C-alpha cells in the first residue's frame, strides 16, 4: 500500500467547486492538488512504512539513569550507596513521554534494555574483582530492600536479572501489564471521592495520572561484597514500546515539562520566536 | 429541502431546534452504544435509566465579551447536579455515558467572532503553584456546571496551599501544549457569519468499559475564542454562550448509599 | 515453524522468522500495518460531504 | 562455524527465564508415581476454600483463638454487629486468611468473595440478621438504614445453620490490586440485627457466630510477587 | 445542493471560488478549442503551452466610486506582460487564445449598484481629434493591464498630435453607438444585490484561424457602471472592481526572436 | 526459507542461505551478476559499425 498518485486532470469551468467549504463542520479541508490546479499522472510508489505506529515508537530510548556503589560502607548514608530503588516510570526523561503523549491511551508489550558502566573513584586504594549486578523488579505488595545483602534478594518469586560486568546489555520483555484494557497517559481525576464533613486532610492530596500509577519498584545492587577500591556504577535504563495500539490523538508538548503532570514552569511558556513582520519568508 | 444548516435533535421528553447549523460531529466517528456481554466488568445487573437521564440538561449561560478568554466543562462533572442524571451518578460506584453536546451562540449579521467548540479526552490541567506539582483540590477541579475561564496570563501563587486550582492558560490549553492543534480533538467552530450552534455527539471514551464519574471526568469541554467577538456600534457588547447536553446509553453499576462529595 | 515474508526492499527478498519463546511479548516488532482511516480526526461528520458540493446547503 | 551475532540479554540470569540445561544426574530413573489423595492443580483451587476471618482480633483477643468468633446476644442493639473493608489481600483481619495469603502472592485480583456465617448459639436461640455488601465512593455504613441501600441478604437463624453474602465484582477497574489503594478500594461489609436474637429462659443469651471467606469460580490472580509475611534476619 | 450561485474554476496551478455568482456565459455558445487540420493556417508545428500559459493572472484592481464612468481593458493586451502568456505571446509571430474572464466587485447588502461586464469583439473605439480619422498611437490602444477609463464628456484636441488617444465616450461606448445596445455582446451584470462576480468563457473570434496578438486584439472588456456606486453612511465610499482572465486552447505559430514593442 | 545456490569452484559444492533480517539492506553481498554491455561505452555510434566493413564509407 503507497501514499496517493496524482491523476492526470486539464481545468474546469463548473458548478463543482471543491476549493471552498466550510470548517466550521469540524471536517479539515480535503481538496488535493487535481481540484484546483491541472495536473499530470504521476505515479507514487512511496509508502508511509516508517511513520506506522510500531516504527515511530520502534527505538530503545534512555527513560532513567540510576547509581550504585561498592565499597565498605561504615555510615547510614553510606549503606544506603551499595544498593538503588526506582518507582518504574517513563516520566524521568523527555523523548519517549513526549512521544507517547501524542496519545491519550496505549497497549503495548515494553522490551526492556540495561547499559551498565563504572569508574574507580580513586588510585590509591587497589584494585576491584569484576562485578556482577542484581536488578530485581518489585511488584507492588513486594517487600523492598533496606539493605544491598538483606532476604528480599533471594528473589523467589520476583522476577531479578544477574548482570555481569562487561558482559552483552541485558534484556527482557514485559507483557502489557496494565489493570485497565489499556494504558493511561493522562487521567482526568482523582483516586477517591473526598466526601461531605469527613476528617481526611484535601490541603495536601494531588490530581492525575500520579495517584493511580503504580508499575512497581526496581531494585539494583551489586552483589559483590567490598574491595578495598571503591566503584562507582551507573545503571542506564532503555525501553521500547513493541506490538504498539494507540488511541486519541493529542496535541504534542510544546513547553518543557516541570514534573510527572502537566504543569508548566512559568519562565518557559514562550515557546515561539517572533518573526519580524506577519511578511517574512 | 433538507439543509446541513436545519437540525431537530429530540431525546426523552427534550428537544432542540437549529436553523444555522454546520452539519454535526461524531467523535472518532463513533455512535455512543450500551456495553456489550463481550467488554463488560461489573457482573452486577446494570441500571440504564434511559429517558429520566439521557435527555437535554441546559446549564447556566455565559456571556462573551471583547475580552473573554474562553471558557472550559468537564463531564460528567457539569452534569452531576442534574436532575436524575445526577441521582444515578451519585447512587452508583460505577458509570458510563456518552452526551450529545450542543453549544448556542446566536448575534447578527453584523456582529463577527469565533468560538473553537472542542471536546477533550482526559483534559488534564496544570496546577497553579510551583512548589509542588499535580497539586489541584477535587473541589477547584469539579466545578459542575458554572465550569471555569480561561486567563491570558499565568501567576502562580507563592504559597502552595493557594494555588489548588488550575492554571488554565489559553494559548497552552491549560496543559502545555499549543491551542492551535486543539483540532485533533473532536470540534466544530461557531463563526457567526456563518452559524449559531455546534453539535457534537460522544462516544464513551476511557481505557475502562466503566469507571467511577465522581472521581474521573472522561471529557473536557473547551470554548476558545478563535476570533474575538466584535460590534462595530458597541465593542463592549456581550452575547449568551449556553451549553445544553444529553447523556446517551447511560449504564451504572454498583449501587449502595448516595455519594455526597465534600464542598470546601 | 518458521513464517517467510517480504522484506523491506533497499538500494536493489524474503526472510525467514521463528519464535523462540512461549509468550507473544517476546516477539520481535508487529508487521508493517498500512492500515489508516484519517476521516475519523479529518472529517467525523454525521452527514456526508461531497467535496464537489457546497458544504453548507 | 554457523555465523551467530549476540544480542542483548545475552548472558544475564533472569529468575523468570524458562530455559532447557543440561542435567548433573544423566540418565537417571525417578521413583514411579503413584496415585496420592488430594493432588493440587492451581493456587485458586484453595482459595475456594473456606477459612476463617478473624473478625474480633481485638486489644485481648488478636493472636488466641477468641480472635475468630463475632460476639452476638439477645439486647437488639442498633450498633452493627461487625464492619471490615473489602480489601482481601491488605485489611488487618482479611490478610492472613488462607485466601489472603494466597492473594500476598500476587499483584491484581478480580472475581466475587463469598462470606459465608455459621450460627453457633443454641438451638432453642431465633434471630434475623442483616449481612450487607455497600461499593465504595459514599459514606461508609455505620447504620442498618444506610447499609440495607447496598447489596444485603437477610439471613433467618434457623435448622439451616449457615448464611452466603457474596461481595459480587463490581469494580472500575478489570483487576484490583493486592494493597491498601484509594483507586481500587472495595467498599464496605457490615452486619445488622434485622430483629433481635431471641432466648427463651434457661439458655445463653450471647452466644458466637464464626464469619468465612471464600473466592467464587470468577475470582483470578496474577503478577506473582513476593509476600511481606515472612522474613529473616542477615 | 449544487447552485447557480456557487462556482469553481481550476485552470493550471490556479483556481478561483464564487458564492454569489449568475451562472456564467459562454459567449455565443461555444467553448475555446484548439485549431482543427481541416481549418489550420500556418504550417509550423505550433507550441501549445497548455497549463504554463493557461491559468488565471489578476490584474491591478481598479475604486468603483459614485463618480466613476467606466474601464475599458483589450485581449491579448491586458496580459500581453503576464507570465509564460506574455513570453510565448511575444516570442512568435502569431497567436490565437480564448479566455475565461471572471470579474470581481463585493459589497455589502447595504450598498447598491450594477456594472454591466460586456466582450466586444473587434472593439474599435474613436480617436481624440477631429483634424484626423482613425488617429490612435499603438502605446495609447495598448495600455496592457492598467487598460482605461471612460468619461462623460467629449474634448477633443486642438492639435492632432495632442489627440492620439481613445475618445472613450461612455453612452457611445467610444465607438458612436448607444451604450443601451452593448447587451447584443455577450455580458454579465453585477448587481450588487445578487452578485459579486461575472464570469464569461469566451472562444478565439476572428476572420482568421490565427493572428499577429502584437498587432491585433481579438475582444474588449468593457465594464459600466449602469446604476452608480450608491451607500448611505458614505456616498465617497470607494469598492475595487478586480479583473482575473485566463488564457485557454492558446497556439502559437511564427517562433523567432522576441518582440518588443515601441513604449513612447 | 533456504536458498541453495552454487559456490565458486577451488583448488578441485552448493551452500545455503537464509536471511535472518526483516530489511533486503542486512543481506549479505548481491550475487554474481556477470552482465555487461561494453558497446554503450565502447561503440556507442547511432549508425552499425561493421567490422569487416569500411567505418567510413
Ligand atoms: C593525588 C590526587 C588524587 O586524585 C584522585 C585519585 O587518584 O584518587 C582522582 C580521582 O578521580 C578522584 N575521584 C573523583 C570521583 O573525583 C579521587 C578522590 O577525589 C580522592 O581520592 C578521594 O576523595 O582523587
Ligand atoms: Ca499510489
Ligand atoms: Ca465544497
Ligand atoms: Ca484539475
Ligand atoms: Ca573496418
Ligand atoms: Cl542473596
Ligand atoms: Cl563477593
Ligand atoms: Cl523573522
Ligand atoms: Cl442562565
Ligand atoms: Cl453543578
Ligand atoms: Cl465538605
Ligand atoms: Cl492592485
Ligand atoms: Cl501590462
Ligand atoms: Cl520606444
Amino acid at each position: 500500500p503507497t501514499a496517493q498518485s496524482t491523476p492526470l486532470t486539464s481545468g474546469v469551468n463548473s458548478q463543482e467547486v471543491p476549493a471552498l467549504t466550510a470548517v466550521e463542520t469540524g471536517a479539515s479541508g480535503q481538496a488535493v492538488p487535481s481540484d484546483v490546479i491541472e495536473t499530470r499522472h504521476v505515479v507514487n510508489y512511496k509508502t508511509r512504512s516508517e511513520s506506522t505506529l510500531e516504527s515511530f515508537f520502534g527505538r530503545s530510548a534512555c527513560v532513567t539513569i540510576l547509581e550504585v556503589e561498592n565499597f565498605n560502607a561504615t555510615t547510614d548514608a553510606d549503606r544506603k550507596k551499595q544498593f538503588t530503588t526506582w518507582a518504574i516510570t517513563y516520566t524521568d526523561t523527555v523523548q519517549l513521554r513526549r512521544k507517547l503523549e501524542f496519545f491519550t491511551y496505549s497497549r503495548f508489550d515494553l522490551e526492556m534494555t540495561f547499559v551498565i558502566t563504572e569508574r574507580y573513584y580513586a588510585s590509591n586504594t587497589g584494585h576491584a574483582r569484576n562485578q556482577v549486578y542484581q536488578l530485581m523488579y518489585i511488584p507492588p505488595g513486594a517487600p523492598r530492600p533496606t539493605a544491598w545483602d538483606d532476604y528480599t534478594w533471594q528473589s523467589s518469586s520476583n522476577p531479578s536479572v544477574f548482570y555481569t560486568y562487561g558482559s552483552a546489555p541485558p534484556r527482557m520483555s514485559i507483557p502489557y501489564v496494565g489493570i485497565a484494557n489499556a494504558y493511561s497517559h493522562f487521567y482526568d481525576g482523582f483516586a477517591r471521592v473526598p466526601l461531605k464533613d469527613e476528617t481526611v486532610d484535601s490541603g495536601d492530596t494531588y490530581y492525575g495520572l500520579v495517584t493511580i500509577n503504580d508499575f512497581g519498584t526496581l531494585a539494583v545492587r551489586v552483589v559483590n561484597e567490598y574491595n578495598p577500591a571503591r566503584i562507582t556504577s551507573k545503571i542506564r535504563v532503555y525501553m521500547k514500546p513493541k506490538h504498539v495500539r494507540c488511541w486519541c490523538p493529542r496535541p504534542p508538548r510544546a513547553v518543557p515539562y516541570r514534573g510527572e503532570g502537566v504543569d508548566f514552569k512559568q519562565d518557559s511558556i514562550t515557546p515561539l520566536t517572533a518573526v519580524e513582520n506577519i511578511n517574512t519568508f | 429541502g433538507y439543509s446541513d444548516r436545519v437540525r431537530q435533535i429530540t431525546l426523552g421528553n427534550s428537544t432542540i431546534t437549529t436553523q444555522e447549523a454546520a452539519n454535526a460531529v461524531v467523535a472518532y466517528g463513533e455512535w455512543p452504544s450500551y456495553l456489550d456481554d463481550k467488554e463488560a466488568n461489573p457482573i452486577d445487573a446494570p441500571t440504564e435509566p434511559d429517558v429520566s437521564s439521557n435527555r437535554f440538561y441546559t446549564l447556566d449561560s455565559v456571556q462573551w465579551k471583547s475580552t473573554s478568554r474562553g471558557w472550559w466543562w468537564k463531564l460528567p462533572d457539569a452534569l452531576k447536579d442534574m436532575g436524575m442524571f445526577g441521582q444515578n451518578m451519585y447512587y452508583h460506584y460505577l458509570g458510563r455515558s456518552g452526551y450529545t453536546v450542543h453549544v448556542q451562540c446566536n448575534a447578527s449579521k453584523f456582529h463577527q467572532g469565533a468560538l473553537g467548540v472542542f471536546a477533550i479526552p482526559e483534559y488534564v490541567m496544570a496546577c497553579n503553584t510551583e512548589a509542588k506539582t499535580s497539586y489541584v483540590s477535587y473541589v477547584n477541579a469539579n466545578p459542575g456546571e458554572k465550569g471555569g475561564v480561561f486567563d491570558n496570563a499565568y501567576n502562580p501563587s507563592a504559597e502552595a496551599s493557594e494555588g489548588r486550582k488550575f492554571a488554565a492558560l489559553d494559548y497552552l490549553l491549560g496543559c502545555g501544549v499549543l491551542a492551535g492543534n486543539a483540532f485533533v480533538y473532536p470540534h466544530q467552530i461557531i463563526n457567526l457569519r456563518t452559524n449559531n450552534s455546534a453539535t457534537l455527539v460522544l462516544p464513551y471514551v476511557n481505557s475502562l468499559a466503566i469507571d467511577c464519574m465522581a472521581k474521573h471526568n472522561n471529557w473536557g469541554l473547551v470554548i476558545l475564542p478563535l476570533c474575538k467577538l466584535d460590534y462595530a456600534p458597541n465593542s463592549s457588547t456581550e452575547i449568551p454562550i449556553t451549553v445544553t447536553i444529553a447523556p446517551m446509553f447511560t449504564e451504572f453499576n454498583g449501587l449502595r448509599n448516595i455519594t455526597v462529595p465534600a464542598t470546601q | 515453524g518458521a513464517q517467510v515474508s517480504s522484506q523491506k526492499v533497499g538500494a536493489h527478498v524474503n526472510y525467514t522468522t521463528i519464535n523462540y519463546y512461549k509468550d507473544s511479548a517476546s516477539n520481535a516488532a508487529s508487521k508493517l500495518d498500512f492500515s489508516q482511516d484519517p476521516s475519523k480526526f479529518t472529517e467525523p461528520v454525521k452527514d456526508i460531504m461531497i467535496k464537489t458540493a457546497p458544504a453548507l446547503n | 562455524g554457523l555465523p551467530t551475532m549476540l544480542t542483548p540479554g545475552s548472558s544475564q540470569f533472569l529468575t523468570s527465564d524458562d530455559f532447557q540445561s543440561p542435567c548433573a544426574l544423566p540418565n537417571f530413573d525417578v521413583t514411579p508415581p503413584i496415585h496420592i489423595p488430594g493432588e493440587v492443580f492451581n493456587m485458586m483451587e484453595l482459595a475456594e476454600i473456606d477459612s476463617m476471618i478473624p473478625m474480633n482480633s481485638v486489644t485481648g483477643k488478636a493472636n488466641t483463638m477468641e480472635m475468630y468468633p463475632i460476639p452476638l446476644d439477645d439486647k437488639g442493639s442498633a450498633t452493627p454487629i461487625f464492619s471490615i473493608s473489602l480489601s482481601p489481600a491488605s485489611d488487618k483481619r482479611l490478610q492472613y486468611t488462607m485466601l489472603g495469603e494466597i492473594l500476598n502472592y500476587y499483584t491484581h485480583w478480580t472475581g466475587s468473595l463469598r462470606f459465608t456465617f455459621l450460627f453457633c448459639g443454641s438451638m432453642m436461640a431465633t434471630g434475623k440478621i442483616l449481612l450487607s455488601y455497600s461499593p465504595p465512593g459514599a459514606k461508609p455504613p455505620t447504620t442498618r438504614k444506610d447499609a440495607m441501600l447496598g447489596t444485603h441478604i437477610i439471613w433467618d437463624l434457623g435448622l439451616q445453620s449457615s448464611c452466603t453474602m457474596l461481595a459480587p465484582w463490581i469494580s472500575n477497574t478489570v483487576y484490583r490490586r493486592c494493597i491498601k489503594d484509594d483507586f481500587t478500594e472495595g467498599g464496605y461489609i457490615t452486619c445488622f440485627y434485622q430483629t433481635r436474637i431471641v432466648v427463651p429462659s434457661g439458655t445463653p443469651t450471647s452466644m458466637f457466630m464464626l464469619a468465612f471467606v471464600s473466592a467464587c469460580p470468577d475470582f483470578s490472580v496474577r503478577l506473582l510477587r513476593d509476600t511481606n509475611h515472612i522474613s529473616q534476619r542477615t
